[PDB]
C-alpha cells in the first residue's frame, strides 16, 4: 500500500509499505528518500506518536494515510 | 538514472482490450477504427456492420498507456503518444512502429495534428510541448535523416490536452494552470493566455482557420474563446462533473460534450440553454469522435474507461429542455466487445506464484518463473483462496508486480533481483545434480536467451514464453526500448540491446557470473 | 526584590521542557477546572493514568496555594516564589522510562504525553462510567478534527481521511520572511503530487497525478501550532533554524476551514528554545494574562516564565523578539475569542 509522509519542509512524499511492516522499516524508508537517522526521527499518526517494536497494523494505519514528521527538540 | 528490466506475461494475441480505451480515430478511406488502448495496445478493426468479428490487428509496442493517436497522411501514418514517456511513429496499413521518439520526460498525455501542414505535436506532465514534422520522421539512419524536434515553454504544470488548427497558424495547451496557453507554431512565439476556467483543461478544439476555441474543463463548464479578442465570448455549464470530451461539427456549431457524469451531450451554440441527452454511457467518456461521412454526422464512437467501445446512432436529432431525463438512445448502434482487466495481484510466500482477480472476479494462479498462467480458478473467494495455497516458507522478495495495463507486468530491480535463492529440487528443475539457484538470474536469462551475445542458448532449467514482451525502462515509467524474447537475434535488436542492457545484467547474462 | 505574585517552577535537573508547557497548561482556559473535574470523579471511584490527574491536581493547587500565600504576606518572600513537581515527573517516568535520569527532552513530547494520557483516563472512566463535558476534556481545549482529501486528476475521485490531531505541525522555511498564513498554507493548502512520487489511484489502477488538501472541521479551544524549526541535509546531519516565522495577534482557520466560520483565535503563549543544535538547549515560556482577581496592572502585558524565575515584558518589546533573536519559538498557542 502506498501512504504519504509530510516532511520538515511540508512537501509530501509517498512511501510503499506493507500493513505488517515496523515503524522502524517506515523510518528505514524515510532515511532512503530524505537522509534523516531513524532514531532522529518522530512520526505522528492522527495525533498518535508510533512507537518503534510495532507495526503499521497496530496503528491501523492503512492506504492514504498521512504520517507527520518532526524531529525531538531536545531542551 | 537506474535501469530496470521488465516483461509482460500475456497471451501472443490480445484480441480485446484489457482495459479502457484513451483515445479513437477513424480512417473513412477503409473503414477502419484504431483505439489506443489503457492496456497499451492499439488496435484496428473494420467498421463494417457486415463483419463478424471487427478485429484487424493489434500494434505492440507501447509499455504503458496509449494516452493519445493521431492518424496522418491521408490513413498513411499512425502517431501515439504513451505514459511511457515516447512518442512513436506506426506504418497505419501494415501496422507497425517504425520510429520511438523519446524527447518527453513523463506521460505524454495529448496530440496535435495541422493537416494542412503534416505537423504534430505532443505534450505531457513533463510541461513540455514538442513539433515534430511527420515528413521528417521516416529516418533510417543517422546520415540519411536525424530526426529533429521544436518546443514551446510557458507551461507552469502539467499539460493534460493540446489541439492545432488544420492551417497550423494555432496551437493551445490545457493544464492544471487553469490558464489556456496559445503559441505560434511556425516561430515558436507565445502569443496569448486565456483566463477563465477553474480547474484543469482536458478538452480542445479549434476551428478551421484557428480564430475560435472551445475548451472542456474538470469545473463542468465548456467555454468558447475568440482568438482575435484573445477573450471569453460564452461559458456552457452542461455538465455535473468535469467534461473529458469534445467534438463539433464541420460548421463549428454544434458541440458534443462528455465526461466524469457518463452523461454525453449535445448542445447547440447559437442557443446554449437548449441541450440534448444522446445517450448515458456506462461508465466515464474519456474521448468521442465524431462519424463524419455527413455534415449532420450519423453517429459518435465513445471511448471510456471501460474495454468495450461503443458506437452511437445520430438518425433522430432535427429540443425545448434543458435537463431532460431520457437519453436519446439507449442501445449502442455497433459494441466492440472488451475483455477483462486484472484488478487484483498477491505474490505467495513461495515468491513464484501470483493469485489474480480480474474484472469477471475471475480467478487464476500464475508462474512468475516460467511467465505464464498455470490455471483458471472461476470465481473462488479471492482471500479465501490466497489462505488456503499459505505456505509456510520464506524467500526474499526479488521482484515487483504492476497492474497499469490490465495484464500482469514483473519488473526486476538490481537491489533485490538476485535476492532468493533456491534449490533445484524445491523448484522443480532437474539435470543429474541439485545445486543452488538464483531465480532472478535464471529468469534474466531466459529473458535474454535470443541474444546472440549471452551465447557460448539459455539457462538449462526453463524457458518462458518466445513471444513474451521484454522491457529495459528507467525507474518509475520511463522505457528505454522494448523487443520480444524471440527477437534478440535481430540485427536491429542486437544492436539496440547492446546501448540498453545495463552492466548489471551483462553480468549474469553475457560474462555468465554471479 | 521586586518579586512578582505569579508562580515559578524549580528545575529539577533539565526539567525546562516539562516546566514549560506546564505553565502554559496553568493557564489555558478550561484546563484548571477540568483536571479538578477529573480529580473529582476519580477521589469518588477509585496508579498509572489515576496518579498523573493526582499529581496535576497536587501541582496546580500548590501554585494555587503558593500564589495565595505570598497575596496574603509578601514579606515572607525575598527572591524566590516557585514549587517544585517532583509528583509529576516521577509519574511520566512510570508512563514513559525516557524521562528518567536527568536528560534534555522536546517540550512538544511532554504535551502530548500528558495530553494523551489525560484523555486514556477520560476514555477508560467513559467505560466504566456507562457500564454502571468532563471526559470530554482534552477534546473540547486541544484536540481538532482534520479532513485529509486526496483527489486524482485522471478520475477526478475524491476520497477523504477524517484524522484527530492536537497540535499544527507547520514548516518555517522553505528548501524573505514567511508568515504563518504562508506557513500554514504549507501544512493545509492544495499541494499537488506530481513527478517521480506520483499518487497510486486504486481506481485507475494506476500512477496519477493528485492534488492533496487538508481541511480543519471541528476546531477546539485552544489551536497549538508545533513549528519544525529544524531541517536536514544529509551530511549530526540535522541542523535548527534559529529564524522564526512573522507571528501574528489574530489567527482565523477560515480560509482552510471546512465550513466558514467567523472564529478568531488570539495569541496567548509560546514556547521558546534557545541553542544553536537540535541536540540541546534551554526552554522557556511566555504567557499573557487576559481576562479576575485584582491584578489588573498586568493585563495586556506578557509574563515570562524561566523555571523558578519570571518577569514581566512589554507587549510590544516581547513581540519584538517574537520575530526577526537569543530565544526562537517552537510552539504557539492561541485561544477562540
Ligand atoms: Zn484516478
Amino acid at each position: 500500500m502506498q501512504i504519504f509522509v509530510k516532511t520538515l519542509t511540508g512537501k509530501t512524499i509517498t512511501l510503499e509499505v506493507e500493513p505488517s511492516d515496523t515503524i522502524e522499516n517506515v523510518k528505514a524508508k524515510i532515511q532512503d528518500k530524505e537522509g534523516i537517522p531513524p532514531d532522529q526521527q518522530r512520526l505522528i499518526f492522527a495525533g498518535k506518536q508510533l512507537e518503534d517494536g510495532r507495526t503499521l497494523s497496530d496503528y491501523n494505519i492503512q492506504k492514504e494515510s498521512t504520517l507527520h514528521l518532526v524531529l525531538r527538540l531536545r531542551g | 538514472r537506474k535501469v530496470q528490466v521488465s516483461y509482460v506475461i500475456r497471451d501472443e494475441v490480445e484480441k480485446y482490450n484489457r482495459n479502457g480505451v484513451n483515445a479513437l480515430q477513424l480512417d473513412p478511406a477503409l473503414n477502419r477504427l484504431f483505439t489506443a488502448g489503457r492496456d497499451s495496445i492499439i488496435r484496428i478493426w473494420s467498421v463494417n456492420q457486415h463483419k463478424q468479428d471487427p478485429y484487424i490487428a493489434s500494434m505492440e509496442h507501447h509499455t504503458d498507456w496509449v494516452n493519445d493517436i493521431v492518424l496522418c497522411c491521408n490513413g498513411k501514418t499512425l502517431i501515439s503518444a504513451s505514459s511511457d514517456t515516447t512518442v512513436k511513429v506506426w506504418n497505419a496499413h501494415k501496422g507497425f512502429c517504425m520510429s520511438t521518439l523519446r524527447t518527453h520526460k513523463d506521460y505524454v498525455k495529448a496530440l496535435a495534428y495541422a493537416k494542412d501542414k503534416e505537423l504534430v505535436a505532443s505534450a505531457g506532465l513533463d510541461r513540455q510541448i514538442f513539433l515534430w514534422d511527420v515528413n521528417t520522421l521516416t529516418a533510417l539512419t543517422a546520415s540519411n535523416n536525424t530526426v529533429t524536434t521544436s518546443s514551446l515553454s510557458g507551461n507552469k504544470d502539467s499539460i493534460y490536452s493540446l489541439a492545432m488548427n488544420q492551417l497550423g497558424t494555432i496551437i493551445v495547451s490545457g493544464s492544471t494552470e487553469k490558464v489556456l496557453r496559445v503559441w505560434d507554431p511556425r516561430t515558436c512565439a507565445k502569443l496569448m493566455k486565456l483566463k477563465g476556467h477553474t480547474d484543469n483543461v482536458k478538452a480542445l478544439l479549434l476551428n478551421r482557420d484557428g480564430t475560435q476555441c472551445l475548451s472542456g474543463s474538470s469545473d463542468g463548464t465548456i467555454r468558447l474563446w475568440s482568438l482575435g479578442q484573445q477573450r471569453c465570448i460564452a461559458t456552457y455549464r452542461v455538465h455535473d462533473e468535469g467534461v473529458w470530451a469534445l467534438q463539433v461539427n464541420d460548421a463549428f456549431t454544434h458541440v458534443y460534450s462528455g465526461g466524469r457524469d457518463r452523461k454525453i451531450y449535445c448542445t447547440d451554440l447559437r442557443n446554449p440553454d437548449i441541450r440534448v441527452l444522446i445517450c448515458e454511457e456506462k461508465a466515464p467518456v474519456l474521448k468521442m469522435e465524431l462519424d463524419r461521412s455527413a455534415d449532420p454526422p450519423p453517429a459518435i464512437w465513445v471511448a471510456t474507461t471501460k474495454s468495450t467501445v461503443n458506437k452511437w446512432t445520430l438518425k433522430g436529432i432535427h429540443n425545448d429542455c434543458t435537463n431532460p431525463i431520457t437519453p436519446l438512445c439507449t442501445q449502442p448502434d455497433q459494441v466492440i466487445k472488451g475483455g477483462a482487466s486484472i484488478i487484483q495481484c498477491h505474490i505467495l510466500n513461495d515468491k513464484r506464484h501470483i493469485l489474480t482477480k480480474d474484472t469477471n472476479n475471475n480467478v487464476a494462479y500464475w508462474d512468475v518463473l516460467k511467465a505464464c498462467k498455470v490455471e483458471d480458478l472461476g470465481k473462488v473467494d479471492f482471500e479465501d483462496e490466497i489462505k488456503k495455497r499459505f505456505k509456510m516458507v520464506y524467500v526474499p522478495n526479488w521482484f515487483s508486480v504492476d497492474l497499469k495495463t490490465g495484464m500482469l507486468t514483473i519488473t526486476l530491480d538490481e537491489s533485490d533481483c538476485f535476492a532468493a535463492w533456491v534449490s533445484a529440487k524445491d523448484a522443480g528443475f532437474s539435470s543429474g545434480s541439485d545445486p543452488k539457484l538464483n531465480l532472478g538470474g535464471l529468469l534474466l536469462q531466459a529473458l535474454l536467451e535470443y541474444w546472440p551475445r549471452t551465447h557460448v542458448k539459455g539457462n538449462g532449467y526453463f524457458q518462458v514464453p518466445p513471444h513474451t514482451p521484454v522491457i529495459f525502462g528507467e525507474a518509475g515509467g520511463r522505457t528505454l526500448f522494448r523487443l520480444l524474447c524471440r527477437d534478440s537475434g535481430g540485427e536491429t535488436e542486437s544492436m539496440l540491446l547492446n546501448e540498453t542492457v545495463p552492466q548489471w545484467v551483462i553480468d549474469i547474462t553475457v560474462d555468465k557470473n554471479m | 526584590e521586586n518579586l512578582l505574585p505569579f508562580v515559578g517552577l524549580n528545575n529539577l535537573g533539565n526539567t525546562c521542557y516539562l516546566n514549560s508547557i506546564l505553565q502554559v497548561l496553568y493557564f489555558c482556559p478550561g484546563f484548571k477546572s477540568g483536571v479538578k473535574h477529573l480529580f473529582n470523579i476519580i477521589s469518588r471511584k477509585k496508579l498509572a493514568s489515576y496518579e498523573l490527574i493526582c499529581s496535576l491536581q497536587s501541582l496546580i493547587i500548590s501554585v494555587e496555594q503558593l500564589q495565595a500565600s505570598f497575596l496574603l504576606n509578601p514579606e515572607k518572600y525575598t527572591d524566590e516564589l516557585a514549587t517544585q513537581p517532583r509528583r509529576l515527573l516521577n509519574t511520566l517516568r512510570e508512563l514513559n522510562p525516557m524521562y528518567e535520569g536527568y536528560l534534555q527532552h522536546d517540550a512538544q513530547e511532554v504535551l502530548q504525553c500528558i495530553l494523551g494520557n489525560i484523555q486514556e483516563t477520560c476514555q477508560l472512566l467513559k467505560k466504566e462510567e456507562v457500564k454502571n463535558i468532563g471526559f470530554e476534556l482534552v477534546e473540547k481545549l486541544f484536540q481538532g478534527q482534520l479532513v485529509l482529501r486526496t483527489r486524482c486528476l485522471e478520475c477526478e475521485s475524491l476520497t477523504e481521511r477524517r484524522e484527530d490531531f492536537q497540535d499544527i505541525s507547520v514548516p518555517v522555511q522553505e528548501d524573505e520572511m514567511k508568515t504563518l498564513r504562508w506557513a500554514i498554507s504549507q501544512f493545509a493548502s492544495v499541494e499537488r503530487i506530481v513527478g517521480e512520487d506520483k499518487y497510486f489511484c486504486e481506481n485507475c489502477h494506476h500512477y496519477t497525478e493528485a492534488e492533496r488538501s487538508l481541511l480543519f472541521d471541528k476546531m477546539p479551544e485552544v489551536i497549538t501550532i508545533h513549528l519544525k524549526c529544524f531541517a536536514a541535509s544529509g551530511l549530526g546531519g540535522l541542523s535548527k533554524i534559529n529564524t522564526p516565522l512573522l507571528t501574528p495577534l489574530k489567527l482565523s482557520l477560515e480560509e482552510w476551514s471546512t465550513k466558514p466560520t467567523n472564529d478568531s483565535y488570539g495569541l496567548f503563549a509560546v514556547v521558546m528554545h534557545s541553542g544553536i543544535t537540535i541536540s540541546s538547549g534551554h526552554y522557556t515560556a511566555s504567557v499573557k494574562v487576559t481576562d479576575e482577581q485584582s491584578l489588573k496592572e498586568y493585563e495586556g502585558k506578557w509574563l515570562l516564565f524561566d523555571d523558578s524565575e519570571v518577569k514581566v515584558t512589554e507587549e510590544k518589546d516581547f513581540l519584538n523578539s517574537l520575530s526577526p533573536p537569543t530565544s526562537t519559538p517552537y510552539l504557539l498557542f492561541y485561544k477562540k475569542l
